[PDB]
């Protein structure tokens, strides 16, 4: 793993910060949202990140698809059987159990993950979760509700509603995780490897341009500690 | 000629990053 | 209506505010032959 | 009553509240769905118009007493549109006087 440079960078133009004057605090507030922001950006990459270019287009991958290797694109280059890249028998994609037969439910997608491609003995670790987005955890409760149950099964699934479990394991609200995609791991087997001392923060007040500048280089790279439980699924075609 | 448009501040809130 | 906020508000017209960021502001670029272009994302749009 | 779009009215706010919603604020406790009263009981209606079974039927009243919408509790409002469905944490709605 290369914790190689990204390129974090903000500038805030005089005519910005001059037109805002009558807010005291304008200023120091975008800070703390950019703060924020690079943190959150930070995972994104994590997640999105396909492979490190020379350039970043900004326009082309807005995903930064192109700025490292998140966690997901390491289990696509080692150990590619973990990815799931194609269901059984489908047209390059995983579809679930609207077209015949394939997976069923998400329920049973994960289950299969977490017992044929999850290590055996971290197939029934207590602290295995599942990292998911948006779209397919609430499409995964949506037909719980959407199929006009009786009043038991109505409690029941408000009550699944509840527990945010897929399958068997409790999952995790994650932003910008690449929609149709699972993933199945600990959350203590990701980690961030930062070059210490890779912090080149620096603060410029770049008149020659008139904006206030504000570098951060962080050599960084998102690592699986281990492939024996870091499984996924990739193209989760959820029929509606 | 048209009254001046009073404004505050919001900080638009991000999207939570506890991950 | 109890549930309602009630703010005495000192003018007929107004807006907040809203600051945001545009999106992701962390990318990566080889200044071999380039520069580390810096861009701005710092957004805000308001409700009247 | 065809096909299935958005099926009862339950999946239709769990879908507002999911899609709609802002992904962090989906989950505010107090995040409550406004709606007429007429609504609720023709959504409430069925759970006793069916002819359930018995077991099914004491479920149906325990669901009635939860004014629970979707998973989110409803707040029955007078003179709210008909056919419409509003959701938001009651801290949102502010009347600037």
């Amino acid at each position: 793993y290369r914790c190689e440079q990204t390129n974090s960078d903000t500038h805030i133009t005089y005519q910005k910060l001059d037109a805002w004057a009558k807010f005291a605090d304008f200023q120091t507030r975008i800070r703390d949202a950019i703060i924020k922001r690079q943190a959150l950006d930070r995972i994104m990459i994590g997640f999105n990140g396909v492979s490190r270019a020379a350039t970043s287009d900004r326009v082309a991958n807005p995903m930064l698809q192109d700025v490292n290797k998140g966690w997901l694109q390491n289990l696509r280059e080692q150990a590619p059987q973990r990815v799931m890249k194609e269901g059984k028998a489908a047209a390059g994609k995983i579809t679930v159990g609207g077209a015949g037969a394939d997976y069923g439910n998400l329920d049973a997608l994960v289950y299969d993950i977490t017992n044929h491609l999850v290590e055996p003995w971290y197939a029934e670790d207590p602290d295995l979760v599942v990292v998911c987005g948006r779209n397919l955890l609430s499409d995964k409760y949506f037909p719980l509700v959407n199929r006009d149950r009786d009043p038991v099964q109505q409690i029941a699934a408000d009550l699944i509603i509840s527990q945010k479990r897929i399958g068997n394991l409790p999952a995790i609200r994650v932003p910008y995780f690449p929609a149709n995609g699972l993933l199945v791991t600990r959350l203590d087997n990701l980690s961030i490897y930062y070059q210490e001392g890779g912090r080149r923060r620096t603060i410029l007040d770049n008149a020659k341009r008139d904006r206030i500048e504000n570098y951060e280089s962080s050599n960084d790279a998102y690592v699986i500690e281990d492939l024996a439980c870091a499984a996924m699924a990739e193209n989760i075609a959820l029929a509606a | 000629v048209a009254p001046s448009v009073q404004q505050k501040l919001e900080t638009k809130v991000q999207e939570s990053s506890d991950f | 209506l109890k549930s309602i906020n009630f703010y005495g508000v000192p003018e007929q017209e107004g807006e907040k505010i809203g600051l945001g960021v545009s999106g992701p502001v962390a990318s990566t670029t080889d200044t071999t032959q380039q520069d580390r272009e810096t861009s701005d994302i710092s957004t805000m749009d308001g409700r009247r």
